[PDB]
């Protein structure tokens, strides 16, 4: 009357994890794994997008032509990325709708310039300036053209430039507001009248409004900047009597996968496809808590810094 | 467990079993081992696997989107900006914790039903030759030496070889 | 000794589908059915909804009344379907807010038009032009009133128009914009002055901006478009001195389920609920793949092309 | 399947079984025949069709809306506008992904389940008169003419007329 | 349910048991008594208190957020925040009805679950003593007194005392 | 031969519960409990967070200091609940973005005022008018100051007012349009000019626009209010001919838990963490179907208004 005994099992290890599930906020599995990736290495790497570092300059200035920022003259980029260091060194000014000019050059991702030979017959080029030195002469934005009087007059403006291309052209100018009287008609030999730059399908009137503002690098006056796309077949119409910061050219406009992002992390010689503010990060992980604002394929960002999935049975000790 | 093997009838895991997840043990003459079960083990471990496949290495690429930070008060339309981002940062993090949840339930259940599927397997194999102690232990009426328990463990134990025995030894007065 | 065995068992087929699970991406079923609508029939169905076919004509055109736009007057709609062909075919206009106009009228889904008696003494109308032919004789917009000098006098405009209705006004205006310092004065004898509109609740003034913009069916001169909404007990105040493009009344405003959709999809005499810019789909499936742009009662677009979902047990062939 | 029948201990389906989705197959003096279940097959069907009540059929009236097409460079506004379609349309895609793997899921092993029950409910029936082979068939240890097998297959087999025979040949060395 | 004992081969539930959720009810010569089963009742409680707390008491702190409410025509910004507002609330609305519809299925599935833990536990205490009579009942063959009876209930059933006398009642012709 | 029989079995409940499951709609289960939040108390509880009910003023007319809303002077709050029986009774006055300037205001969450002796030499202070009493005499808002000429002469106002704080300052002032010509020199004793208040970061021009509006109040007159956020180290220029409605300092801004809400539900003396314009609710539940505008720790809005939560196994009487 022998016999045997057969004992079916799972098995256990001393070193469980706790995890989550419908039924219960604490239960002990055998192993799991991190689906929340919390931690950046701390610098950008430059690959496998193409990194542009602003340093001094924000995306503006450069698009402007900021002495500081020529070297980022027809650069294109993936992401550009500007530092809280930055500043402006050259002549005060301000956009109307800055938000929105800054948005769309950065969605187009290049700088690429075009010259156009504009007709100003009757006018001074070339102003300059005393806050804006280039190579320490006075000098002014590479891509705008500050326009004076010749012989102490001022015709009325009334120029043509034409997209026979087969692409959007992007225009770039200003409106001068002369802090004082004097200057304005020192300037334009008259007094400030209205500018308008117009399109088959557009039309933009500006008014140059004379008076003092807060000093900024010792200059009481101001320029503010406004912007065109000009479609194929369109055509550019400036209509101006004076305050005309004009265009040297137009930018072209291209649609793709480019963006800007504020981050004062180093970039380093690394590989990685996701980029955050702190830096990048894996993304083998499919959520993230690291930073709302991301570049790539990257992790879904989510409030929690932990979640851990089961991948293993739940463990009982003996 | 939904089928009461893990944590249930099984009263404990075995610390000492680590070539699998599942496994056997014995006792008969010849002394007492221990070997683990490839096809439940490799069961459970296949379908774990396969929700990490859903789940890992599969990211979404977004390039320009909208501020996230302000460093001026704008009013309106900033409002709607945050609301937005805000929104969608609380949608995606409920999906994030109720899929942790679902995921880990599910895997506690199939983990358990393995452990159930090997037990009935051998439960069937060995017909009249054996009872259940219901801990996880059959009690075998008959001589079981080390390749007849090598039979049960990869499918080959006949049962009718040890009927007439077995039969004999478990409805004797 | 004589036995007997039963074996039970399941069904299977020849011809399984495979479906994805939480823990396999590849697993056969015996039947399955699709989940996403990835096709459309190719036209727009012009039952239940009624589909109002824009034909040369945008929303706007129709508002302002363009003369290839005259058949539209007083129509109503739950869908208005802008083509890619439509072409403006009058006065050049632009309208500040473009957008916005044409929202609110599409989703107000009417051009009921009241003619109101205003009080234009000492003053020309019935302005026409060259570029707006109706029958073949200068005509201008059907809903505005060209106002002009009488005896080369233009006096100062100071008109009232209470609503003292139960339902809102719409007042569509406009603001003319002449190209040469010439037409303002043999227009207006005066030299171009603001306009004012303004009600109890609110207040907008215009200022005329002389000079030329590239011509547009031989017109160098542009008009402006505003809008202003008059609610019960409150009064409008027209206050111009010129360049004023007035209304010939209001239009009602509606709250309800129309909208715009653009399209080059036919119309037919179909029935189906669904709308997309391709055409009409069915709806039996909860999600579509079509378009993102939908109208009525729609499957929830997504990017998936498909998703079957199992209706039948795991199929095992023999 | 979390109940190991279907592809599991029942081995694969039968292509020549049309008139229901699971039954009985059997074999005695007389021949060997198939006959459905209604009753499991039945409860499957309905467990289905209530998935697809809730799926098909519901749809949402939206009629107007946002702009989600351009034509021309606007800034700030249009990225606002692009980026809540992006997400909404992220959010209801993973939504009918998730949706489709949970649904899937359940729907086999509530298959699988009615496979099991339909074998539980069998097994009761047979009491002492019958033994699991370990593949989903049962040896009866009795004569079993056609209509002792039809008796089994709507439930008014009675065990009790053939214990008797079935025990002696059961118990026999 | 997916283990087919509740409106399975559980014909219906007990009205008259009021002190626990599930239980036993039995029939020898002393009477017939009911008394309810705690470990089972106290684990289905447990499940679904685990459910509660994840859904209850949790809530979102929101204060500035958007408009909701318009009382004159806007255009395009006032679209965007009703289209923002709308697709919040249409996926919310949807995870409500997902999250209430999953959760109830595992509700009565595990419900189900305890209820076949216990009667595959009581089967196992039982071993050779008693047969299941196919609808969650089990004769037992040997005399059970009140005092055998509780020996059941709280684990402690011996089942050797009785075999012999067992076995001869069942295998008697 | 002596048997016994043990039965197992479930409990039972003669009043069950409908819920839904994936696989049925209409499934009945002991025991069920609600999800979503369908009723309210009717009442505001003015705890734990600090109510402030506007009563007869907006959030507007207590900043500029509307004489009924005198009491409200340099109050806080966590949730500023106005009336539909609000209504202005001052100076008729308009604002350009009147919705973002409430919602700043609603989120910083303060009303505190610190006055500042801005240098007006050569100007007349404490203009009034009859439209706006406080007690019973002409007076004017309390934190705007209106000037006007002294010795009939306005000269050229160009004053200074550093921010050499340590957090921001909120400027709001406005801009007076007189409604006739005689008005405008009798009150500034030259034709209109332009406003012009800047900042190192910031500049705004203003243009009054003489011309009578519908009269409110019997007043033909209107303001227009603007506002200027000026940080440390910044400084603010205010540069008139005329036409100013001056600020007498500025407001502090914080960043907060702090908005505002619709509603004409009374105040209780009751503690409920979630506010709706219908009142509190409790937030027990996960959601609620009560209003989609929320204020605190609330159940999330769904469309639903019943969702059962089965807390019970399924229901099977004898
Ligand atoms: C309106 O008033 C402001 C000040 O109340 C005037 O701005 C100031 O113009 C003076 C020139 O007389 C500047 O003084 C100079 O300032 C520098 C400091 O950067 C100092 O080093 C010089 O020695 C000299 O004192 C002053 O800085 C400047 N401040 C500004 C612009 O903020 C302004 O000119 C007046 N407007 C008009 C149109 O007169
Ligand atoms: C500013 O300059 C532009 C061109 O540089 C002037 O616009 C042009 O005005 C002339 C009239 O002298 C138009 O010439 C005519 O054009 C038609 C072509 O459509 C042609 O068939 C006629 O025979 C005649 O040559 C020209 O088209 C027109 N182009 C525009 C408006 O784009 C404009 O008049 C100047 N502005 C002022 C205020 O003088
Ligand atoms: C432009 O025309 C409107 C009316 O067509 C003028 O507005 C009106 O100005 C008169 C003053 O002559 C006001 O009449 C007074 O009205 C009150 C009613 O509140 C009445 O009780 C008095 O006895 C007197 O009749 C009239 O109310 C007022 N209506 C408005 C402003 O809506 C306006 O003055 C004209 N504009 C110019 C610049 O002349
Ligand atoms: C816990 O489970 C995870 C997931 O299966 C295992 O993580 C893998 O580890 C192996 C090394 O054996 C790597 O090849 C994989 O790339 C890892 N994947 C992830 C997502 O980390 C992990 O090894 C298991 N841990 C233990 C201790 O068994
Ligand atoms: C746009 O250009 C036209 C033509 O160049 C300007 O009109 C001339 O303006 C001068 C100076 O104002 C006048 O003296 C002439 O009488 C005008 N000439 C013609 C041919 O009409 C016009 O002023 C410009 N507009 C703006 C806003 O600068
Ligand atoms: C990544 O950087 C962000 C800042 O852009 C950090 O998020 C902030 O953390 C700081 C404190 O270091 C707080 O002042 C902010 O309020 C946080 N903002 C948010 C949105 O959380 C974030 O902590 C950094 N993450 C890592 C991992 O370094
Ligand atoms: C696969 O399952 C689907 C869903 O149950 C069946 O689709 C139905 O087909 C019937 C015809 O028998 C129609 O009455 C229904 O309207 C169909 N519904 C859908 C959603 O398509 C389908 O018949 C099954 N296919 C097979 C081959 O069995
Ligand atoms: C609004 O209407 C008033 C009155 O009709 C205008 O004021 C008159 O304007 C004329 C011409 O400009 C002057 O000569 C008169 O002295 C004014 N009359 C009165 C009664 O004041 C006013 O100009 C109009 N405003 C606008 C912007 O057109
Ligand atoms: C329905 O029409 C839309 C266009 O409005 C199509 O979506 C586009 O497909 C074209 C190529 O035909 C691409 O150029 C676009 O980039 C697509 N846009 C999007 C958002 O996908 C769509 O493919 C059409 N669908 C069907 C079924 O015909
Ligand atoms: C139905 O189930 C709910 C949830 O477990 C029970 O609700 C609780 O009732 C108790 C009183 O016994 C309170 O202590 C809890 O605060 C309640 N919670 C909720 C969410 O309501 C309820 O008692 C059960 N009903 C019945 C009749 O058994
Ligand atoms: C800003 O202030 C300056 C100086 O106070 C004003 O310039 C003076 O204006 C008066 C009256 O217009 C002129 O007569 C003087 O010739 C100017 N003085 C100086 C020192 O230039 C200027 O007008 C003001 N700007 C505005 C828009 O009001
Ligand atoms: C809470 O108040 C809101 C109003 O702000 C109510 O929602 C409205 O109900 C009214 C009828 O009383 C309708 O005219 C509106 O169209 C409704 N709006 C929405 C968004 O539903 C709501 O019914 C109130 N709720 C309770 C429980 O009193
Ligand atoms: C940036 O500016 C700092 C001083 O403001 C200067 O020291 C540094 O060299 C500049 N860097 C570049 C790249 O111009
Ligand atoms: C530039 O434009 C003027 C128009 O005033 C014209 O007279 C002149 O010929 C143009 N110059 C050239 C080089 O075409
Ligand atoms: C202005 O500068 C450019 C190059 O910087 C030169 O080509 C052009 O001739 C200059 N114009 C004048 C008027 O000096
Ligand atoms: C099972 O194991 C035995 C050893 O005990 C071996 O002899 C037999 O071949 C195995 N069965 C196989 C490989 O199918
Ligand atoms: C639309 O315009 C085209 C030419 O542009 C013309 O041939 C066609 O007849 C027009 N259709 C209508 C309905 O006016
Ligand atoms: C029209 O308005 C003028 C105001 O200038 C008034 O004199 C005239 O009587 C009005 N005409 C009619 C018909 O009321
Ligand atoms: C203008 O035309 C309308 C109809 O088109 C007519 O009733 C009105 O009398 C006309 N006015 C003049 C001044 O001719
Ligand atoms: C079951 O089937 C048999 C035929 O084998 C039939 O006689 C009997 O009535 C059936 N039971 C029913 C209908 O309840
Ligand atoms: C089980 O119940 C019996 C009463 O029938 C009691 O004597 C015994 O101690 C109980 N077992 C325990 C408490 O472990
Ligand atoms: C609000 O205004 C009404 C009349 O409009 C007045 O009766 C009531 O007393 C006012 N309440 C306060 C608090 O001023
Ligand atoms: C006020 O400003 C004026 C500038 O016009 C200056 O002359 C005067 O001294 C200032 N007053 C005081 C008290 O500083
Ligand atoms: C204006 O009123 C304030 C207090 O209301 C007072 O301090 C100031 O002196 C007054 N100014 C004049 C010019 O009366």
């Amino acid at each position: 009357a022998s016999t045997a005994t057969l004992c079916l099992g799972h098995h256990a290890v001393p070193n469980g994890t706790i995890v989550k599930t419908i039924t219960n906020d604490q239960i002990e599995v055998t192993n799991a794994t991190e689906l929340v990736q919390s931690s950046s290495t701390g610098g950008i790497c430059d690959s496998p997008h193409q990194i542009l570092d602003g340093e001094n300059c924000t995306l503006i200035d450069a698009l402007l032509g900021d002495p500081q920022c020529d070297g980022f003259q027809n650069k294109k980029w993936d992401l550009f990325v500007e530092r809280s260091k930055a500043y402006s060194n050259c002549y005060p000014y301000d956009v109307p709708d800055y938000a929105s000019l800054r948005s769309l050059v950065a969605s187009s991702g290049t700088l690429e310039f075009n010259n156009e030979s504009f007709n100003w017959t009757g006018v001074t080029q070339n102003g300059t300036s005393s806050s804006c030195k280039r190579r320490s002469n006075n000098s002014f934005f590479s891509r705008l053209n500050w326009l004076t009087h010749l012989k102490f007059k001022y015709p009325a403006l009334n120029v043509t430039m034409p997209n026979n291309e087969k692409f959007d052209k992007l225009y770039i100018w200003g409106v001068h507001h002369p802090g004082t009287n004097n200057d304005q008609i020192s300037l334009y030999t008259q007094a400030s009248g209205r500018i308008t730059v117009s399109t088959k399908r557009s039309q933009q009137t500006v008014i140059p409004n004379i008076g003092s503002r807060p000093r900024v690098r010792d200059i009481p006056s101001r320029i503010s900047i406004y912007w065109t796309i000009v479609k194929p077949g369109d055509i550019l119409l400036i209509n101006s009597t004076g305050n005309l910061i004009a265009p040297r050219g137009y930018f072209k406009i291209r649609s793709g996968k480019s963006s800007i992002m504020r981050s004062d992390a180093p970039i380093g010689k690394c590989n990685s496809e996701c980029i955050t503010p702190n830096g990048s990060i894996p993304n083998d992980k499919p959520f993230q808590n690291v930073n709302r604002i991301t570049y790539g394929a990257c992790p879904r960002y989510v409030k929690q810094n932990t979640l851990k999935l089961a991948t293993g049975m739940r463990n009982v000790p003996e | 467990g939904i089928f009461g093997a893990i944590a249930g009838f099984i009263e404990n895991g075995w610390e000492g079993m680590v070539d699998g997840w599942y496994g056997f043990r014995h006792q008969n003459s010849e002394g007492i081992g221990q070997a683990a079960d490839l096809k439940s083990t490799q069961a459970a471990i296949n379908q774990i696997n396969g929700k990490l496949n859903r789940l890992i290495g599969k990211t979404n690429e977004k390039f320009h989107q909208i501020e996230k930070e302000f460093s001026e008060v704008e009013g309106r339309i900033q409002d709607l900006e945050k609301y937005v981002e805000d929104t969608k940062i609380d949608l995606w993090s409920y999906n994030a914790e109720l899929l942790v949840a679902l995921e880990n339930q599910h895997t506690i259940d199939l983990t358990d039903s393995e452990m159930n599927k090997l037990f009935e397997r051998t439960k069937k194999q060995l017909r009249e030759n054996a009872e259940d102690m219901g801990n996880g232990c059959f009690k075998i009426y008959h001589k079981c030496d080390n390749a007849c328990i090598g039979s049960i463990r990869n499918g080959t134990y006949d049962h009718d070889v040890y009927r007439d025995e077995a039969l004999n030894n478990r409805f004797q007065i």
